[PDB]
């Protein structure tokens, strides 16, 4: 019933190019092995959003199954001489980093997807800008914002955030403001669509609905609560495979139940379906939905 | 075929333009006030870009004037039926008392009644003493014990929903038509604002106000009419009062779920040793629902139903006097320069001068293209913007009038250059 | 009862005032700074069943 909150559908990869080190247990995500870019978003009373929708992708999975674009070049260095690119789109993003984690990445303005690192021996501050000498240095990408991704290709070009008494949000020039500006941090969910940009929204409707989709099922392994098991293994209905599974109404009535030559109690998943988010008024098909904190520059004479 | 009715040129100083790839970007940023139409009328806005022959309407079609209803206590009820068991023990044979069976608690479950099941509905558990000995069934004389579970199950597969309105919100269903050909319906209320494509807009200036609802009731029934009852709200479910058992949802009185209200000691029992009967007086709302059904006149108005938006609506007589307010949040509209022919015949005019509604007039549009065609007359007070397709199509819209004989010239264009066209009809004077 | 305005002319009311913020009356959201106004703080008070859902 309950699902789990580490069985990530898809491919299951979390590593970026320049700090993919952990790839021996990021490679993919499962029980075994300590992912270092997958521990912070499932504590308690730091991400809601990701506890809430567990089978869904994240941003780095997205990355992986050509969903959302990278950046150029993917990992800037904080070190490094000639300035650096990372920082201007990154300088008002409010994140928090605690310690040993090295890398972080973020999601741009520009629909991409950057990230920066320290190079030895350093490792992140507690404002996530400059590097620190300090124990134990992870060797992955320590995520700064609270996104669920999934895989959808609706075009939406025609749509820009058109937030009210808000002049310039990030880096993206919205309306020209002739007085003030009010440099403040505040809190905002976001929505990026494809073939556009970081659109962000002051309000959003989340609709979840139910289907025969693979990743709406949670599997209980056994001898033939408990641990998990592949769904991927689990025969189709009308057919066969490798292993054998077994359910209740609600997997019995999309794949084929075994009985007692099946290996795995499998149930329904209550936590994944498709999200849509509703921007002016008309249901459309997002891609990352966050809510992370950013610095609003909002009016003031 | 309806058309506009208020025809008002947009503040340039609040409206810019620019080309960008041999076309005209124009920006619309500010808050315009406009007089709202009658029923069938538009609150057309000309736009009129960087150069003389780009003219754009926004047709703010207007379906009716309604006057919709403002909910605030609500509740559902429906039927329901009594299913009681009977459940006779001895006495002195595991709990049965005298004492025990004469101050029973209804929260508590009986030793006979346990390996049922704690549902998730209206029960109750009562006892009721008996007779003894062998007459009756027993082989001692003390009174035996008659444990009866009786639980609320409704029979019926519709449900009811009782509400009532506390002031007549003027609902004005507008059907905005965006620049581009975007057709959206929505509607505005009192003072509400409703937020679009282009922007928001909102009811400005209000008159027409029913006042005296609260002495009234409302049922509303999912999928068939709706309905009126001549009294004030129910606010206690006292026995033997229309709306003595109050629920939450639908699916609570379709169900009978434990969540409902209902009034205490509801439950009549006449128990004759083995013999149960167990009957209610629930007031049907089915009744009242099929004898006061709307619509249905009341004083000098009309209470009806509604089509589109699920409500209560009430028609009086009267025209439309109020205002609406466009306001703009940066939204670029873009033009194309059409260079398409058109040939416009006249065809018609019938409708009033000096009056609410206006003229409708007609014309035999003919062109070899999909375009727009630019109208105006000689003084640049009157425009005329109707769609044009390839062939030959009648596009008809309303014109407003002072003068009972019409003898406007008109100069129709559809890419620049201006032709003559002369218009006629015999008008009536309404207001 | 007289209206004020931060740095802006004055105003007159003709009605008496009430103690508890009510549905139709001028006062229905009442806080106690021009901050818990623009802001929306929730030390403000308000009428209960005011916010109509559909």
């Amino acid at each position: 019933e309950d699902p789990h909150l580490r069985n990530r559908p898809g491919k299951g990869h979390n590593y970026i190019d320049g700090m993919t080190q952990e790839d021996a247990t990021c490679k993919p995500v499962t029980y075994a092995g300590a992912c270092s870019s997958f521990d912070v978003l499932l504590e308690k009373g730091k991400f809601p959003l990701f506890q809430s929708y567990a089978h869904h992708r994240t941003l780095l999975e997205a990355v992986h199954d050509t969903i959302i674009a990278k950046a150029d070049p993917p990992s800037c260095d904080l070190q490094s001489a000639h300035g650096n690119p990372c920082m201007k789109e990154k300088l008002v993003m409010k994140t928090h980093c605690p310690n040993d984690y090295q890398s972080a990445h973020y999601l741009n303005n520009d629909g991409k997807m950057a990230s920066v690192k320290c190079p030895p021996k350093y490792e992140l501050t507690e404002d996530c800008n400059f590097c620190r000498q300090m124990a134990s240095l992870k060797k992955g990408s320590y995520p700064l914002q609270d996104l669920f991704c999934q895989s959808s290709e609706d075009d939406g070009s025609k749509l820009k955030t058109k937030m009210k008494g808000v002049c310039e949000v990030g880096v993206q020039a919205l309306k020209k403001c002739d007085g003030q500006l009010s440099t403040a941090h505040e809190v905002v969910p976001f929505a990026v669509f494809k073939n556009s940009k970081k659109v962000y929204l002051d309000k959003l409707d989340l609709k979840t609905e139910e289907n025969l989709l693979p990743d709406s099922f949670v599997c209980f392994e056994h001898k033939g609560e408990l641990k998990s098991f592949d769904i991927s293994q689990c025969p189709k209905i009308g057919g066969h495979g490798s292993k054998k599974c077994t359910g209740d109404a609600a997997f019995c009535s999309a794949y084929e139940c075994t009985a007692q030559y099946a290996n795995a109690y499998c149930s329904h998943a209550n936590g994944s379906g498709i999200v849509q988010i509703q921007v002016s008024g008309v249901w459309k098909k997002p891609l990352c939905v966050g809510y992370e904190r950013v610095v609003v520059k909002r009016e003031l004479s | 075929d309806p058309g506009c009715s208020e025809l008002i040129q947009a503040s340039s100083r609040i409206t810019t333009c620019s080309t960008e790839g041999v076309n005209t970007k124009c920006r619309l940023s500010g808050t315009a006030l406009i007089r709202a139409g009658s029923v069938g009328a538009e609150a057309c806005l000309m736009l009129k870009g960087v150069k003389e022959d780009q003219t754009k309407f926004l047709k703010i079609k207007t379906v009716s004037s309604e006057l919709s209803c403002r909910e605030g206590q609500s509740y559902w009820t429906g039927s329901f039926s009594p299913k009681c068991l009977s459940s006779r023990r001895c006495h002195l044979v595991g709990e049965c008392h005298v004492n025990r069976c004469l101050s029973w608690r209804d929260n508590e479950t009986s030793a006979e009644f346990s390996f049922v099941g704690e549902s998730t509905t209206m029960r109750e558990n009562k006892c009721f003493e008996q007779c003894g000995g062998w007459g009756c069934g027993c082989f001692n004389v003390n009174p035996s014990c008659l444990f009866v579970h009786t639980y609320l199950q409704s029979v019926r597969k519709e449900a009811l929903r009782v509400f009532n309105c506390i002031d007549w919100v003027h609902k004005l269903t507008l059907e905005i038509t965006d620049f581009d050909g975007s057709v959206s319906t929505i509607d505005l209320g009192a003072s509400s604002s409703r937020f679009t494509n282009w922007g928001s807009v909102s009811l400005s200036l209000d008159a027409e106000g029913i006042s005296g609802s609260n002495s009234f009731s409302f049922i509303e029934s999912p999928g068939k009419g709706y309905a009126i009852v001549d009294e004030p709200f129910s606010e206690i479910p006292r026995q033997g009062f229309l709306g003595e058992i109050r629920c939450n949802s639908e699916s609570s009185v379709l169900s009978a779920h434990e969540s409902c209200l209902r009034a205490p000691n509801l439950i009549s029992y006449k128990p004759m040793i083995d013999q149960l009967e167990c009957t209610t007086n629930l007031i049907d709302p089915f009744v009242v629902f099929e004898r006061g059904s709307l619509p249905q006149t009341r004083n000098d108005k009309t209470f009806a139903a509604s089509k589109g938006n699920r409500g209560v609506q009430a028609f009086s007589k009267g025209s439309v006097q109020a205002d609406l307010t466009l306001m703009f949040d940066n939204f670029e509209v873009d033009f194309v320069g059409a260079a398409v022919s058109c040939d416009a015949a006249f065809l018609n005019l019938t409708g009033c001068y000096s009056c609410n509604a206006g003229a409708r007039v007609c014309l035999s549009i003919t062109s070899t293209g999909t375009g727009s065609l630019s109208a105006h007359n000689k003084d640049g007070s009157l425009h005329i913007v109707l769609p044009s397709e390839n062939g030959t199509k009648d596009q008809c819209q309303i014109l407003h009038f002072t003068v009972p004989e019409v003898e406007e010239e008109f100069m129709y264009s559809c890419d620049g250059d201006e032709r003559p066209l002369l218009v006629k009809g015999t008008l009536i004077a309404i207001d």
